[PDB]
């Protein structure tokens, strides 16, 4: 059908979708005919290198959803194990799966089918809408096959194509209703939104780096709509009073906060783990104090006794100081060196009020340390030469950093600490009698660093 | 005839358009019309020949079936023999055969009855020059079913002969071309490659002169001629092969003229031949001015030029670079380039050794033109550095010994010494190094000669490479190393007798001139030098140690040779200059472990000797030394040296210890759970830092004893107990702890029924409790063991979760199991388990096995991998040689959600654990059973197939038994690796039969099932086991054969040959099938037969339906078990039955699952021991004396019969009959080979003669074991 040739393609394509509408039919029903059609056009969504073949699969399976719906009557739609039900069913366990081509398989599934099942109702509030949590958890499993395999770009696609339906369905149909219950969720009669919102509250901080941030965006996106229409600013304040105050501090902690073994660089994915538990501490923190979601000083101090600024100082006492995988802790470091840069940035920047929780242990030489490493030699703390993102970003994060330093007062560590390293004498000696010459690599490349981080 | 059959096609497709059915054939709803299938058929039927092919025989079987209403029987046979005329017609008037019209022709010949009788000698030569053989085959063979079946036959082994398939082509000179009683000789001869008596008797019976008993027929003297041929092609004498090849075809002077060009017979059978001596001859260096005149005057004409110049396209290019016309010579190596592509791309995929064969002369051909290319460089002549990278790539580049037939070696090696001889001539040091490469060269090809049994023509090269090699020191070592480790090899074969004689002589070229001043400057050649003298010392003195006096019985001036190197203590002379040689060697890459092996293995063969001077103390420290290289043969000796000293204790411990902690240790996970074992008994020392290093490089490996042994060994307050005790206490704490491997095994074990686990208890209370009150404590010790999962559901809670088993199973089970812990739990009595037996059966009613889904056990379906807490490794990586690398090892990531509960009594259940290999691996759990024997023997199937990759007759073949990771996480749970798309032989059998007959064999009074047990029950008095005892004597072999072939007429006898016939589409496919599945289960029957592998019913064999190679399964009898403990015994060394039979015919029996065979027990008796002291470790831990000595027996040359007697008589000693047991084991003496046969010193194929007449013997497949189903 999808084959490379105009002839041979508008030929079988017909064929294939004539063969979809009599199969789907009350007397090709409940065939294994009809099973090994819906067979085969799913080990076709979910394959390697045949990609031009998952595009058609896809429409082959929006084909499959009219179809079935078209012609099973609901006087019989209870006992098939073809319905709609069950195809969802195995699309949910097509995303669930530990294989980076079946999670893309049935984020093709549902980015063809999105646009039925919501023009669709009385049967559509239990299926997916529900099922939105079991999709996050797919953008989960996606944490570490490949960003280019394209299972987190449909991923997040597919996520985005089910939000913008939610949105406007349960914003009126929001009532105690005995909706179908996803994995996960607290067993109860009613999982209306209010639990959805509180399981997206379950885990902002979740280590895999994109599901959280659905996570947060979700938040941002649905929080005006409870019948309140309320926004987070005075939200979070009720619920962190009326809750306790432990449940927003340790819903952001992790599982997990609580050695010398890795000081010095080492894979150990456990240490990678601790490394993206506390990445995914700093941006929660960010991204909710930053905004104003909450104060700077609201959830930092230690009234509550937290636990993110010590691992933060121990980090920047210890972060710089088998062959192949000292690049990868290189990068997972570094990706963590440059999130509490942004930190440091969204909690001066946000309130001039609260630096004195900014203890002097980061205001001493740890924190300025590997700002001034970054902006020379940002090799040193691991920034692997060879990347895109990182490097052409570093010099905004920095600068970015150092103008939310500058107006507060720890700019005097700041000056008397980048004037031992960009002090004059080190420009004027690095021009040199000769720097035109063989000896390229150090002066030039010495010169190049020190002059960027002086553009800087 | 390219387009024949599309034209045919066309033309019958026509006369259907002009006919009124053009009705939409249909007419229905799901239409088109009866022509838009019919004209893009014929559209496409002209663009490929393989749809032209199948429609023209689809469609000419189609009118010939249709024609069977009308044309009357009499105009049938006229019209089917017009067919007939015209087929014979199309073959021998074909000019460029056209494989598919030759393949169409010659397949729709087969399959029709009356056209069946086609022309052998124009199918065969068809076949042979359309390179479609496989379709010749079938209708050769099928011809032969249902003089002209013996031209048959001869076309026929004409036709194997060039698709390999060599052991199916000597099945036929022996049991079809025969008769004659030297035939069988000869052939035998040259099966073991001994090429030198085989030819001898091929020239002694073609020159014979009245042998009154039958004149030899002709197609048997032309066999012979053949014979002798190809054999003195294999040792490649060509003056011999000139002689043979002008012999039969004119008189003694050489004439050699057109009279080879007449009578096409005369080409196929000498040209090759001819031409092969011939110019070989004249590459030696030699004139004779011969074949090069022949070819010059045969660059004539069409016929007498087209033959040679497209068939042959090297001997041409060889010939005319000797002639020196280097343009022609190219011509001819690129012409046949094209040639090998060409045939290459014609033989068939599914044709492997074809292409084997096809290809291995690609490098060959390769070399031709590279030398033609590399000698055309002007300067090429005055630069010598050329010439030495050349060299260098040219001693980097050889053929494999082992794996490459003696023809590709001399090709290689006589062509470049050519190649080099012409370069040396144009090059008047450089030469130095010319004669270095030569020698070395024809050293290297002596070498591989030798280790792949071909004796002789290792003898004829160093005897022509000995006029040269004197003019160093080096060479003179070197030929005589060569010669005398020549002789050690090929003294192996031979009688003790024998051996001794030609071992003794390799002794006086052994002290002359090459010991003297030469054992001071090269100390590694002066050890080889050591070892080739301590070996021949070796050999003599283990000849001799057979008998005390018949040895030193038949002997001559020699034995002043005996007496100076009474006559019991030459043995301890010879032994000990053989020891002094030996260890001089020792105190001197493998050659310090070839050293470490010889000395090893001579102290501890004469250790077994004495069993009946610390070598106990000797070998470990050579053992240890090798295994801390690499070694399979050194891998093993920590038990019997760790015996010997639990005899001994004061002596080499320390040393042992020693040598064993300087090492990579990664050699031990092969042999780790024999060494944990030792840690629960005394000097468990033996093995702690190995296993401490191990667990923190490749950690998982004590769970699996130390659950088990360490409650099943009591740790008293001995000093060293209690040290070793809290040394795998602290190992298990630091190998235990992630608690996630426990985790695994605990999901695994609530994936068990609770009924069987239940079933267990119950067996274990009744057989422990229940034979005297007096062993107290147990129960009390093992009853929380139970309860943590059975009883009350919380208990698998707090340990895994909550399980669905026993939410409807403790629930269900409360009132009872609130019996059990009030009273069973101090009762101590088992005097009445009618309760347990309620239970149980409540338990089989209510507690249903299909538990449906994986869901049962939530960790193994949620598993769900989120976070590093030692993360599972999914058992069974980690083989041994090779440095484990558990990152490349694939790691569990899910679970697939179904579970099948495969139906068996126990019934373990086979379930799809995911992996991040992005593929996926299923396997089988058994819970409650041990699975140490599966494990065991698959290791002992890895090292027998590691044998046979090294045997060069079994490697050729490719000879490997297909295993299976199996992999015991502890007794009671197991897991194993369950192969893919394959299925069990029962499936085949009862699939292809059709639905009568399956309905006859299952339910029908006549079936051989209720025919067996009513033949039982009516001439033996009762229904149950014990009738055979009762019955054997009065059921004489005559009345027992023919009630066998009574009840096995019934079952069908073509029904697994149309199972390959009916999945195959090509006759190819059916070769290909048919010859997987002969060898495989060939060599499955005779390795289960050196290892009694009872129970062999038709359900413990899987095939590939992918394949048809065979795999064996479910090895719950390791040795000799259902002949010796089993109340019904198994007198039978394996499974050749009846269908197994005839698969192959009208090829017999002893073709091709004999020569397999052969080669195998051939390659198992060639040992080091491996097989004979795994097999020590195999059993002796906790009569196996006598299994081993069994083992030990029927290894080293035995007669399977009184194998199978002693078997017997260890395990029925008194027993009803036993007399007719021995009578039925031993055989007949007039009808059964291995009666007649002697004791032992049977050799391969007289041991394996006697085990398949013992196998297919009808004395014991008359009587055995009903659900053994002797009749399929
Ligand atoms: C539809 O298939 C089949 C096949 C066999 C049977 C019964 O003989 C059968 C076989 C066992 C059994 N035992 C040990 N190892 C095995 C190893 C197996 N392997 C490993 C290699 O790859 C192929 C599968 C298979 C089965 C094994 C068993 F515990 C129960 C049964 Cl009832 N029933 N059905």
């Amino acid at each position: 059908a999808c084959d490379v040739d105009q002839v041979t393609r508008q030929l079988y394509e017909p064929l294939v979708m004539q063969l979809i509408h009599w199969f789907t039919n009350n007397k090709k029903f409940e065939s294994q005919d009809t099973v090994a059609l819906l067979e085969a056009i799913l080990d076709g969504i979910v394959d390697p290198v045949d990609s031009t073949l998952r595009d058609f699969c896809g429409r082959c399976i929006r084909e499959f959803l009219k179809w079935s719906i078209k012609q099973i009557t609901p006087q019989q739609q209870e006992k098939s194990p073809v319905n709609t039900k069950s195809l969802f069913k195995r699309l949910y366990s097509l995303a669930l799966h530990p294989n980076a081509f079946k999670r893309l398989g049935a984020s093709l599934a549902f980015n063809n089918i999105y646009r039925e099942f919501r023009e669709e109702e009385s049967l559509v509030e239990q299926f997916v809408f529900e099922a939105l949590v079991i999709y996050m958890e797919s953008l989960a499993l996606a944490h570490a096959d490949e960003k280019s395999l394209g299972t987190i770009q449909q991923c997040c696609d597919a996520i985005d194509h089910l939000c913008r339906i939610i949105e406007k369905k349960h914003v009126s149909l929001n009532k105690a209703k005995k909706r179908r219950l996803p994995r996960g969720f607290p067993p109860s009669a009613s999982l209306c939104l209010l639990d959805l919102v509180k399981w997206l509250l379950a885990h902002c901080g979740r280590p895999q780096t994109e599901c959280r941030h659905k996570s947060i965006e979700l938040f941002y996106k649905f929080v005006p709509l409870l019948p309140g229409n309320r926004s987070p600013n005075l939200w979070l304040k009720d619920v962190l009073k009326e809750e306790g105050v432990s449940f927003l501090i340790n819903t952001f902690e992790g599982g997990g906060c609580g050695l010398l073994y890795l000081r010095g660089p080492f894979s150990l994915q456990a240490t990678l783990c601790w490394l993206d538990l506390l990445l995914a501490a700093l941006e929660c923190y960010n991204t909710f104090i930053g905004e104003r979601t909450v104060g700077a000083l609201q959830v930092l101090g230690t009234e509550a006794q937290s636990s993110l600024l010590k691992a933060v100082a121990f980090f920047l006492e210890s972060i710089a100081m088998s062959p192949q995988e000292g690049e990868r802790y290189n990068y997972s470091k570094c990706t963590v060196v440059v999130r509490i840069m942004e930190f440091t940035t969204t909690l001066l920047n946000t309130s001039p009020e609260g630096w004195k929780l900014l203890k002097k242990d980061l205001c001493n030489t740890h924190l300025m340390r590997v700002l001034v490493q970054t902006l020379c030699e940002p090799a040193s703390i691991g920034f692997n030469i060879g990347d895109v993102q990182v490097m052409a970003h570093l010099p905004d994060v920095c600068v970015n950093l150092m103008k939310a330093l500058k107006m507060s007062p720890y700019k005097d560590i700041l000056e008397t600490h980048l004037r031992e390293k960009i002090t004059a004498q080190s420009i004027e000696e690095l021009c040199a009698v000769n720097l035109y010459g063989p000896d390229a690599q150090v002066d030039r490349s010495r010169l190049a660093a020190v002059v960027s981080a002086c553009k800087q | 005839e390219v387009h024949f059959l599309s034209l045919a096609t066309n033309f019958l497709l026509e006369m259907t358009s002009m006919s009124p059915d053009y009705p939409n054939p249909m007419f229905e709803h799901p239409q088109i019309k009866h022509s838009s299938l019919i004209t893009p058929l014929q559209a496409v039927a002209q663009r490929d020949p393989i749809i032209a092919k199948q429609l023209f025989s689809s469609l000419f079987s189609g009118i010939l079936k249709e024609m069977d209403k009308f044309k009357t029987l009499s105009e049938k046979n006229n019209i089917t023999q017009k067919l007939l005329q015209d087929f014979n017609r199309f073959l021998n008037t074909t000019f460029s055969f056209f494989p598919p019209f030759v393949s169409c022709i010659q397949d729709i010949s087969c399959q029709h009855a009356a056209l069946l009788s086609l022309d052998p000698a124009a199918v065969s030569a068809g076949c042979l020059a359309s390179l479609q053989q496989p379709v010749g085959i079938r209708l050769l063979e099928e011809a032969l079913l249902r003089p002209p079946d013996v031209l048959r036959w001869v076309e026929l082994a004409k036709l194997y002969r060039s698709i390999g398939e060599y052991d199916v082509l000597r099945g036929i000179f022996t049991s079809e071309i025969g008769t004659k009683q030297i035939t069988q000789s000869a052939l035998l001869a040259e099966a073991r490659s001994d090429y030198s008596e085989a030819a001898k008797q091929y020239d002694e019976a073609l020159n014979k002169q009245d042998w009154v008993d039958g004149e030899p027929t002709e197609a048997e003297k032309d066999f012979w001629e053949l014979a002798s041929l190809d054999c003195y092609n294999h040792l490649a004498e060509w003056k011999s092969l000139e002689y043979c090849s002008t012999a039969s075809i004119d008189s003694e002077n050489p004439p050699d003229l057109n009279k080879i060009w007449s009578e096409p017979f005369y080409q196929e059978t000498y040209l090759p031949y001819m031409i092969r001596s011939k110019l070989k001859l004249l590459l030696q260096g030699e004139a004779d001015q011969s074949l090069l005149t022949f070819i010059d005057k045969a660059m004539h004409g069409e016929l007498q030029k087209a033959i040679l110049e497209l068939h042959y396209s090297q001997e041409l290019s060889l010939l005319y670079l000797l002639q020196d016309d280097v343009d022609r010579a190219k011509y001819y190596i690129q012409n046949g380039i094209q040639s090998f592509m060409q045939n290459y791309s014609s033989i068939d995929v599914l044709l492997h050794q074809s292409r084997l064969t096809k290809l291995q002369s690609v490098q060959a051909l390769t070399e031709i033109q590279e030398f033609i290319s590399f000698i055309s460089k002007q300067g090429n002549l005055s630069s010598q550095v050329p010439l030495k990278r050349l060299l260098n790539t040219w001693t980097n580049r050889y053929p494999d010994a082992k794996m490459d037939p003696m023809n590709i070696w001399d090709d290689i090696i006589t062509n470049r010494c050519f190649f080099l001889s012409k370069i040396e001539e144009k090059l008047t040091d450089i030469s130095s190094l010319i004669r270095s490469c030569k020698f070395s060269m024809k050293m290297k090809m002596i070498d591989s000669a030798r280790k792949q049994n071909n004796f002789s023509l290792a003898m004829k090269l160093l005897k022509e490479l000995h006029k040269e090699s004197k003019t160093r020191d080096d060479w003179l070592v070197s030929w005589v190393q060569s010669y005398c480790r020549l002789s050690h090899c090929r003294s192996r074969s031979q009688g003790c007798s024998e051996q001794v004689l030609t071992v003794l002589k390799t002794v006086s070229l052994l002290d002359e001139n090459n010991v003297s001043s030469y054992l001071s400057k090269n100390i590694l050649a002066f050890r080889d030098q050591n070892i080739l003298l301590g070996t021949t010392y070796r050999i003599i003195a283990n000849a001799l140690s057979s008998e005390p006096a018949c040895l030193a019985e038949i002997e001559e001036d020699k034995a002043r040779r005996i007496l100076e190197l009474d006559s019991e203590k030459v043995i301890a002379g010879l032994y000990q200059r053989a020891f002094q040689h030996l260890s001089e060697a020792v105190q001197a890459a493998a050659g310090v472990i070839d050293a470490y092996m010889t000395l090893a293995d001579f102290c501890d063969q004469q250790l077994r000797k004495e069993e009946e001077q610390a070598y106990p103390a000797l070998v470990v420290e050579k053992m240890l030394k090798a295994l801390k290289l690499n070694s399979n043969e050194a891998r093993l000796k920590f038990p019997r040296l760790l015996q010997i000293i639990e005899r001994y204790p004061e002596e080499t411990l320390s040393l042992m210890t020693k040598e064993i902690s300087s090492v990579p240790c990664w050699q031990f996970i092969s042999w780790i759970s024999h060494m944990v074992a030792l840690l629960d008994k005394d000097q468990a020392v033996a093995v702690q830092h190995s296993v401490e290093e191990i667990t923190d490089n490749y950690p998982q490996a004590i769970v699996y004893p130390f659950i088990i042994s360490s409650e099943s060994y009591s740790f008293k307050d001995t000093s060293t107990g209690h040290k070793n005790k809290e040394f795998v206490a602290r190992i298990k704490s630091k190998l235990d702890q992630g608690g996630v491997i426990q985790d695994f095994i605990n999901a695994l074990d609530q994936l068990s029924n609770p009924e069987l686990l239940f079933k267990d208890w119950s067996n274990d209370v009744r057989a422990e409790l229940a034979k005297t009150p007096v062993n107290k404590k147990n129960i009390e010790k093992m009853y929380e063991r139970m309860y943590a999962a059975l009883g009350d559901p919380k208990a698998p809670g707090l340990g895994a979760f909550r399980r669905k088993f026993i939410q409807t199973f403790g629930k269900e089970f409360d009132k009872h199991f609130g019996k059990g812990g009030s009273k069973l739990l101090r009762m101590k009595l088992s005097d009445f388990n009618d309760i347990t037996n309620m239970l149980l059966l409540k338990m089989n009613k209510d507690s249903k096995p299909p538990g449906n889904l994986k869901e049962c056990s939530p960790w193994m379906s949620d598993f769900k991998v989120e976070f590093l807490r030692n993360e599972l490794e999914i058992p069974g990586q980690y083989d041994g040689r090779g440095k484990p690398l558990p990152e490349y090892h694939v790691r569990i990531a899910g679970f697939d959600e179904r579970v099948t509960v495969m139906a068996s009594l126990r019934r373990p259940k086979r379930i799809i654990i995911r992996g991040h290999d992005e593929r996926e691996h299923p396997f089988l759990v058994k819970g409650g059973e041990d699975l140490r024997q599966d494990q065991r023997v698959e290791q002992l199937f890895q090292v027998m197939n590691g044998i046979l990759a090294q045997d060069s007759a079994c490697s050729q073949r490719a000879l490997q038994l297909r295993t299976y990771s199996v992999v015991p996480m502890t007794s009671r749970l197991g897991l194993i690796e369950w192969l893919e798309n394959t299925v069990t032989l029962k499936d085949l059998l009862l699939n292809t039969m059709s639905q009568e007959e399956k309905a006859a064999y299952l339910s029908d009074p006549r079936a051989p099932p209720c025919e067996y047990k009513d033949w039982l029950t009516k001439m033996s008095g009762k229904h149950d086991v014990g009738a055979y005892m009762l019955m054997y004597k009065g059921a004489n072999r005559t009345e027992t054969v023919t009630s066998f072939r009574k009840r096995e007429s019934k079952v069908p006898a073509d029904l697994l040959k149309r199972a390959f016939v009916r999945m195959s589409t090509s006759p190819e496919a059916f070769l290909a099938l048919r010859s997987h599945f002969a060898s495989s289960h060939a060599l499955i029957c005779i390795s289960h037969w050196i290892l009694g592998i009872g129970d062999r019913h038709l359900n413990n064999f899987m095939v590939a339906m992918e394949t048809g190679g065979v795999i064996g399964i479910d090895f719950g009898h390791a040795f000799g078990s259902a002949t010796q403990f089993l109340p019904v015994p198994e007198l039978m060394p394996f499974r050749l039955t009846r269908q197994f039979i005839n698969l192959m015919l009208p090829m017999k029996e002893t073709g091709l699952m004999y020569s397999i065979m052969v080669h195998a027990l051939r390659a198992f008796r060639s040992d080091p021991g491996l097989l004979t002291n795994t097999m020590d470790v195999f059993v002796k831990e906790p009569y196996p004396r006598q299994k081993i000595c069994y083992a030990k027996r029927k290894l080293a040359g035995a007669n399977p019969a009184v194998i199978t007697c002693d078997e017997l008589l260890l395990g029925h000693e008194k027993a009803p009959a036993f007399r007719d047991y021995v009578a039925v084991a031993r055989g007949s003496k007039d009808h059964n080979i291995r009666a007649q046969e002697p004791e032992s010193g049977l050799s391969e194929e007289t041991q394996v003669k006697c085990l398949m007449d013992q196998a297919t013997d009808p004395n014991i497949l008359g009587r055995t074991w009903e659900g053994w189903e002797p009749w399929m």
